[PDB]
Parts: C-alpha cells; sequence; structure tokens
C-alpha cells in the first residue's frame, strides 16, 4: 500500500491521518410524568338543635 | 350564646266614620324586649373517599 511515488531511497513514506466531523446529534437529558386521579367521597351527616 | 335588646319605634293610627258618634285614635308605641337565646347543638358525620 505503500505508494508508488515512495519507493524510491528518497522519498519519505508517512501517514497523515485526520479526523473530521460530519454530524452532531445532542439529545436532551429530561424526565417527564403525567398522572391522573378519580375520587369519590359521600358524607352522611346528622345536626341537633 | 345570644342577648338580643330589640327596641322598637312606632306610629298608630284608627278612625271610624259613623253618623254622629265618630271616632278616632292616632297614636304611637315605644317597645323593648330582652330575649336571651341559648342553642346546644351536637352533630355528626361519616365520609368516606
Amino acid at each position: 500500500n505503500v505508494s508508488p511515488e515512495a519507493r524510491h531511497p528518497l522519498v519519505a513514506a508517512y501517514p497523515i491521518v485526520h479526523v473530521d466531523m460530519e454530524n452532531i446529534i445532542l439529545s436532551k437529558n429530561e424526565d417527564q410524568s403525567t398522572q391522573n386521579t378519580d375520587s369519590q367521597t359521600r358524607t352522611i351527616s346528622k345536626n341537633t338543635s | 350564646t345570644s342577648r338580643t335588646h330589640t327596641s322598637e319605634v312606632h306610629g298608630n293610627a284608627e278612625v271610624h266614620a259613623s253618623f254622629f258618634d265618630i271616632g278616632g285614635s292616632v297614636s304611637a308605641g315605644f317597645s323593648n324586649s330582652n330575649s336571651s337565646t341559648v342553642a346546644i347543638d351536637h352533630s355528626l358525620s361519616l365520609a368516606g373517599e
């Protein structure tokens, strides 16, 4: 894989690796919640006067 | 506990038209009442939800 121009004893062979970023995916860490509640109350009273 | 003073002022009027013995009476009024009223209550309730 050493390229044909660098198969001369005076031309150096060396890799140049650089990393380039194509996207950035940020994701918000946040926690919802919901609730639903029913009720039934029966009051039975008495009163003297 | 309640002790009530009910003062009264008043004006009154009557008449009786006849042949010769015609009678009339206009008047007024003044009154008070010293009413001490107590009330004892005992009650209940049974609520379940």
